[PDB]
């Protein structure tokens, strides 16, 4: 216990966690601006074009197999993933919107 | 299957030895690092041997 | 000693020669003659360390085998550490994923170090016990903590916020903790040496400390050094500091540069951090591209470019990248904007002098006249031709098992490893064994 | 206190409309070109011309870069200037169309200014105000909450609408703690507990601010910039916490991807239409392009292209080239390396090489920045012998004779430390003739 | 049975304790020179001293210089690393030539690591939660401790474990009747499967049955494994932890090279030295062996010279054939072996001899002894003399198809016939060339 | 199975020899090339031994002239279950890939190891299931009834057998296999099948797998995939070492056992140099498998360099290597081939035809008569005549053009058709 406790103790951050978040760390101050409405993000852009996705979207993959993506992935009832684990990240994708 | 041969006789964890540094700066800081390598709790160890 | 201690071509040197008044002693810190070149690099280390200059590139001449290198490693060895120290070679440089003007960027902004210090309001302690009213009152009832150092121990009051961070990472007391005063962060430190018997097998996290000693809650101060190039790579990205270990930068824009300037020029003025000057060396510099050249020129009138040292052992001959022929194998302009240092070729007593410091760095000793031969070789070949000879002479000398090198053994080792001379009058003499330009060669011995 | 080549240059050393002075801001000799550059000065100050590029030409050492300089010092901090390197275009990531247009917006900048109206102080009290329905009903109804705000050197008490109640539920603020309340937009932003409570408890996790200065009323402006390219990398990188494509960001590399127009030209809409009300106010920029000999006959004609577009801002070119080559095509000649079609599209700026007197000048003044001092003999000497190699070498050997003289113990530097330094450090000619006397291949 | 390939009849270089190397000795044969040069050059290498020493073999083709480049690693040992290379694979697609260099420098290294680590094992008799019923404020529910039995052929054991190994436990979902594996040092916890004993319990069962194990419980063992240094390079690059979706995500893609920094080279460095200073580890320099050295550019060339002068460089060969040519990517530079003047300068120079007639007729014999044939001695001195007519490899390779061609007529011998017969089938590069000469359509 | 309508190689099928590995003048639509066809039994015998490995042959003849024929011809005479990889010169320069890496990839490609397991397993047709949930008596209680043509019997299922028969919808009367070891469900059929005997059998599976899909399985967390997607990407050295460490010990130790293929290279005389360089190595060690390759080119410019290397390989090669060169055809060969492929495509063909056809094809070539024939069978049922007649091969001598003719045309016509230098003209006067 005394040379597992001794080889455990060594274990230093390379250069920080505190360092990291010092310098993001921003003083300029949150000065809220119109930029909210003038950047607009990707996600935004989506949500708003819902007309147009919804007429100009034809086409379909005529040629798919389905369970081809569970194995893709690397989930499915057998694999060399735990099954715990497995379960956690079908469960993520499940609640990840 | 056949590869899983058992391998931890010849096999080292290599992150209990410390060679896996690299993501130690996720969760630990310089400052409690320093601190608990200065705290180590040997020569208790010896006092009770 | 920190570093691995294997026996390189460069190990002899350490530091510079120079004195107090920048005289440089004929033999000292394993370093012989080029008396001017080591002046020269005397005064550079000077104004390297003086800091209120930058952006100044110094060029090293001389033909192969001269000290070019050598002079280098001992203006690095005498700056010493603290202080970046970049050191690549030109063909490097080329790289698939990133750009050759990015790659000279990142070079430039490792070379110049920054240092950073930071204050920090802790209370680190053993709790003896947390009580909690959960059924008096219920809800964050103001529950009451000891904790306990070896000098001092006292009992805090809790409030509901408190209560609900302590509740995540619980804590069962009889262990070492440290509560930050500013945002009240709990972080644990580990277990007392009373819980060791409880089990036979810990957990992976499991640890004990002793107890903190001194007051509950200390002032203290860290200061980190934490060159440039690292602050635009950890701003770049969400998670930067992955990004340097692994070497995928790709490509930072110059957008982030400005701003890690300004932030960096805003902490000076504060007087947060102070910025520390460095040196980049690049070494076999004839070869590279115009582009280089070219951009190399521009960034070196920057207050953030530190002072720059090449060595080329080429004279008059093309630049890659351009058809004709350039003195230096450099364009002009570039050398415009530079100092040119050159070295000699050494002497018989200098070559000599260089032998048995080398025999010495590698616990060989050595017979007076084979030390003599060695240096009458070493003057129709070249120095560096003799080390190799001494390190198999050494082994053959310990395969016959009779103490010093032998003059025996010497020439043995002679007979058995070819100059390069003799090797191109062998190819000549037999020029049909060996394949030609033109692909045609003879393997029958047979006519 | 560092200096690298530059810093010595204060502005175009020019006048009240009118000739520059003979020595003013660092400059010396070349009056017409620093003139001209005075012209270029105003014209973008006008802001009103759109791709108008300028080039000068002139041998080594002859200022060309410190024009560039004095110029960007004279535009201000607050107009973009982008420095930039023939080298840089080169880009593996993407092609070098994408870069050059890029940079071109990034030339491009942006003002924005805006005005709030704040109430901000520790909360005194919060107290509903009942009236009756305008609809029969045994319910309560509130019509207004009285809140009161207390500041130093102030206090006061606002009567607000009750629609506020939301606002002030989810900010999870009480009593005797600092909020920030605008007038028009409403809501409320909780920022802190008011520091006189901060002795009320042993340990606190949650700091306690100071109670605001002045009265809870405040009117301040506040003033921010951008350049386009800014917002176009903006409108294209997705963010987010936890939607697929924001951890698609991460597991991968985000590398420069070809912008497409479509996107540039929305933001160019949204910024007209923010422009049309007086809130935004565009600042055309200057691009500064070095060596742009080595740019390749096709980035040449992209340029030839976007110079006609109707955002290209202001571009400097400088070549320090004559009767060459252009790359790219190996029987092309044409001056300073740039293509005849472009050349025609700008206007060329002569530059002149210096005298013994301007530069002795220039040695001295560069002296008096560097912090040391020298003797009238040894200036003599170092104007010589910097007529006689170049300026450039004995601009260079300046911070070496002061480093001999400290060794010495000497605050002003003597001939025999300007022979020391000489014969320790060479020159292009020595160091070339020392290559043409030597078969060692050096 | 055993599969020969123009080696594999070569068990070392052959020197006495003098360094004298016999005429005939692991089957070499002449070049005394080459051998006592490749010797000295080996037991240079068990020094364990210098780093970074060069040495360059040259001659013509078939002179022996890769007999001799695999003679020397069957020398030094299964223990020592040595990473054989050639001078096309350097280019890669993914990363920069430079990268792979570094990445093979560092691969030649070597560093073995010993480590104390105790296992409690066997099959699960019983486990017990222990829950301790003082609230004391801190926590809601929690067990105090769990007590498990552990069964093996030379005995019984009880344990008591923390929460943390028995929810570990619980989440490998082991009942009673498993056979477990705990691991003390990490905390560790692996169901290695059902004890066969139950494998009656059921007439079909899903789960695969294990023997119990020996040992009583609890064993002490230390692993002696020796990795090299760009192994820990590419872990620390390349984290296996973690049960994040993103790092699943990150275990899907595929492993491209990228340029490790340098920084992550000397912390490495930093700690292995640490380590080795503590005496927990011992480092051993390895060997890189580059053939074709010809085909490399100049821009690897330049690298070489800065890469030789590092700390840590091992020793490394190189081989090659050409004479006086021009080295690949410049213009007019001719350089002795395809290699630039400064390289050469920087290592040493070996010569390989040509081989005798009767050099030859030797070398036959033991390859066809080698290869477990019969040949006639008029049959050998005919190869003999046509090898000594067009070249060496040519018999080596007609070697072969006799045997065939005598197995056909059923005979065990190499007969005369049988040669010419070959010979006739199978054409040398000199005749293809002359009845190249006059050919249609090209031929 | 194995569709294919019509290859340039499909007549030939095993090449042809006796028990004396003397050539038939005609074997399984082989014709001519005696010599030739005698070295290729001598390279397959070889091949077929496995106790040599490492060899380099090469095939030389000019084009159209019985080469990628021999090929195919060893490749079917050495049957399944032993490697072959057939891959054209210019197929290794992948943008992807380095090219090392492609070559080694294809060297290890053909180099097959054979693993057997044992496995017990049960099957029949189903006739009874029954499944209960927990009670306090019983966790799970699950009884089936698996009826066969000799036995019909009860087994007891422990909980794990009864989720996975109700994770698929199972119904009574099906013929179903259960592997014990592995513990999954196999439905092979419905009772369209008859059982046999006993529910449960002792028998061995064995699985051919390269030492690359190895590497590849072993180099990533799911690297069986990159077997058909080709994304392995530069899989490392270590890895390959370890692999080949590995693949000693199971052989050492029984477990399974190497088939040493065959490599095949066409039109080796365009691959780079560096690969040249990179095979001299890689045809020196342990495992690797015999290489053939086929260059029509003779004393040629190699590519990526400036000088001529005689049959476009460097000298060194040649010397790793062994030479086979092949013989132009007769026309007495000539006609029976052509015979040979009319009959593989099913058309009849005049005395007369055939003769014309024979000399047409000794005056030009032997592939545009073999590309004649075929056509000239739509003019045949165009004129509603089975038999192909000496009008209907001139009618598609004249129609379609040969090398020759179309060569003297553009000599004559050069104005018409654009000059190198660009020039070109489309008016007709003046
Ligand atoms: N002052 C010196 N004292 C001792 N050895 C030296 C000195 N200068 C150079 N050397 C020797 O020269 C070698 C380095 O030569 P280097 O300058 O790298 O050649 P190049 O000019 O081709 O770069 C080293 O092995 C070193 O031992
Ligand atoms: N009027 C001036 N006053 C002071 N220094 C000057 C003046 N003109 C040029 N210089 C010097 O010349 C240098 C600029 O060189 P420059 O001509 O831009 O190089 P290039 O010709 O390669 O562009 C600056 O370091 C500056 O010190
Ligand atoms: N002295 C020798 N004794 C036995 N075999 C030899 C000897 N020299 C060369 N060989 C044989 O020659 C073959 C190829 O020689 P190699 O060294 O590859 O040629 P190169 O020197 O051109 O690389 C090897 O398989 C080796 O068995
Ligand atoms: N012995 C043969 N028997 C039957 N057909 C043959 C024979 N030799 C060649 N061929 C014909 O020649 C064609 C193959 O041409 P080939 O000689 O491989 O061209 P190249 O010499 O350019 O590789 C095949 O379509 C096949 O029909
Ligand atoms: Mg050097
Ligand atoms: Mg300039
Ligand atoms: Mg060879
Ligand atoms: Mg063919």
């Amino acid at each position: 216990v005394n040379k597992l406790r001794c080889d455990r103790r060594p274990i230093f951050g390379k250069n920080l966690i505190d360092l990291l978040t010092k310098d993001r760390r921003v003083k300029y101050d949150k000065s809220s601006i119109i930029d909210n409405e003038l950047i607009k993000p990707l996600q935004t852009r989506v949500l708003d074009n819902r007309k147009i996705i919804d007429t100009f979207a034809v086409l379909t993959p005529s040629a798919v197999s389905l369970d081809m993506r569970k194995l893709a992935l690397g989930l499915n009832d057998d694999s060399s993933v735990g099954e715990n684990t497995r379960l956690k990240v079908m469960q993520n994708c499940f609640e990840v919107s | 299957k056949l590869f899983k041969k058992n391998n931890q006789v010849n096999r080292v964890d290599l992150d209990f030895l410390n060679l896996v540094f690299t993501l130690n700066d996720k969760d630990l800081t310089s400052y409690h690092a320093e601190e608990i390598s200065k705290l180590t709790c040997v020569k208790n160890f010896v006092e009770e041997v | 000693l920190k570093s691995l201690s294997l026996i390189a071509a460069h190990s002899h040197i350490t530091g510079l020669g120079l004195d107090e008044n920048l005289q440089p002693r004929p033999t000292s810190e394993g370093m012989v003659g080029q008396l001017q070149a080591r002046r020269a690099a005397g005064v550079i280390l000077k104004m390297v360390q003086n800091g209120t200059i930058a952006g100044r590139a110094v060029l090293v001449a001389g033909p192969p085998s001269t000290g070019k290198t050598a002079l280098a490693m001992g203006v690095s060895q005498s700056l010493g550490k603290d202080v970046p120290f970049t050191a690549i070679a030109g063909s490097e440089i080329f790289s698939l994923e990133l750009s050759k003007t990015e790659a000279l960027t990142q070079a430039f902004r490792k070379s110049i170090g920054i240092k950073i210090k930071e204050e920090t309001e802790l209370i680190e302690g053993e709790v003896v016990e947390i009580q909690i009213d959960r059924s008096i009152t219920g809800g964050h009832k103001q529950g009451k903590l000891t904790i306990k150092t070896t000098d001092m121990e006292t009992i805090y009051e809790l409030g509901n916020k408190m209560i609900d961070g302590l509740t995540k990472e619980k804590v069962l007391a009889g262990d070492v903790i440290s509560i930050d005063k500013a945002s009240g962060k709990i972080t644990k430190l580990g277990r007392s040496f009373a819980r060791s018997r409880d089990y036979d097998a810990m957990g992976a996290d499991t640890r004990f400390v002793q107890c903190p000693e001194g007051e509950l809650q200390k002032r203290k101060t860290v200061v980190h050094t934490v060159s440039l190039h690292e602050i635009d790579v950890i701003n770049s990205r969400t998670q930067g500091f992955l990004a340097l270990f692994t070497g995928d930068t790709g490509e930072i824009r110059s957008e982030v540069r400005d701003q890690i300037n300004t932030k960096v020029a805003e902490w000076k003025e504060e007087g947060k951090a102070e910025i520390v000057p460095g040196v980049l060396f690049i070494d076999e510099v004839h070869m590279l591209d115009i582009e280089c050249f070219s951009f190399i020129n521009r960034a070196l009138e920057d207050e953030f470019a530190p002072i720059v040292m090449m060595a080329t052992n080429r004279g008059v001959s093309k630049t890659r990248g351009t058809n004709y022929k350039s003195p230096h194998g450099l364009p002009l302009d570039l050398l415009d904007r530079s100092i040119i240092i050159t070295t000699k070729s050494y002497n018989e007593q200098e070559i000599k002098t260089i032998l048995s410091i080398r025999a010495q760095e590698e616990e060989v000793e050595l017979s007076s006249d084979a030390l003599d031969l060695l240096t009458k070789t070493g003057v129709e070949t070249s120095l560096r031709y003799s080390s190799n000879l001494i390190s198999v002479a050494q082994q053959i000398a310990m395969k016959r098992k009779n103490n010093t090198v032998e003059v025996e053994d010497v020439k043995r080792a002679y007979l058995l490893f070819l100059d390069s001379a003799r090797s191109v009058k062998y190819v000549q003499e037999n020029e049909s064994q060996y394949i030609d330009d033109q692909g045609n060669v003879q393997i029958s011995i047979a006519k | 206190t560092r200096t690298a080549a530059h810093t010595h240059i204060k502005g175009l050393g020019l006048d009240e409309s009118g000739v520059a002075k003979r020595v003013e801001g660092g400059f010396v000799g070349q009056i017409e070109a620093r003139e001209a550059c005075g012209v270029i000065v105003d014209l973008i100050k006008a802001k009103k011309m759109s791709g108008r590029a300028i080039l000068l030409a002139g041998g080594p050492s002859t200022g060309k870069t410190a024009l560039a300089l004095a110029i960007s010092q004279e535009l201000g901090p607050k107009v973009p200037f982008c420095p930039l390197v023939g080298s840089e275009l080169y880009s593996v990531e993407v092609k070098k169309t994408e870069t050059l247009m890029e940079n071109f917006r990034r030339a491009i900048g942006l003002r924005i200014k805006e005005t709030k109206e704040v109430y901000e102080g520790e909360v005194t009290e919060l107290t509903p105000e009942d009236a009756e329905n305008p609809l029969g009903g045994y319910g309560k109804t509130i019509s207004h909450v009285i809140v009161g705000l207390k500041s130093a050197k102030g206090t006061k008490t606002l009567r607000l609408d009750p629609t506020i109640y939301e606002s002030i539920q989810r900010e999870k603020v009480s009593i005797g703690d600092v909020i920030y309340i605008e007038a028009n937009t409403g809501a409320v932003k909780r920022v802190g507990r008011s520091d006189a409570y901060a002795t009320e408890f042993d340990l606190e996790t949650e700091e306690y601010v100071p109670l605001p200065k002045g009265e809870v009323h405040k009117k301040k402006e506040i003033v921010q910039d951008v350049t386009l390219h800014d917002l176009d990398v903006a409108n294209a990188r997705p963010q987010g916490g936890q939607d697929v494509i924001s951890m698609m960001g991460q597991l991968l590399k985000p590398k420069k991807t070809e912008i497409t127009e479509k996107l540039r030209q929305e933001v160019n809409k949204v910024v007209a239409k923010y422009i049309d009300q007086g809130v935004a106010e565009l600042i055309p920029g200057v691009l500064f392009i070095d060596e742009v000999n080595m740019l390749d006959i096709e980035i040449f004609t992209y340029l030839n292209k976007a110079l006609e577009s109707n955002i290209a801002p202001v571009v400097v070119l400088a070549s320090n080239r004559g009767m060459t080559t252009v790359r790219g095509t190996e029987d092309v000649i044409s001056p300073h390396g740039v293509p005849p079609d472009l050349i025609d599209r700008l206007l060329i700026v002569r530059t002149l090489p210096y005298d013994k007197d301007e530069i002795r000048t220039i040695i001295e003044r560069r002296a008096t920045v560097e912090r040391l001092q020298v003797e009238s003999s040894a200036l003599d000497l170092l104007a010589t012998m910097g007529t006689e190699t170049s300026l450039r070498y004995a601009l260079q050997l300046l911070a070496p004779c002061g480093i001999l003289a400290q060794t010495s113990n000497r605050k002003e530097i003597v001939v025999n430390d300007v022979n020391e330094a000489k014969l320790l450090f060479l020159d292009a000619k020595r160091s070339t003739k020392i290559l043409e006397t030597s078969a060692n291949y050096l």
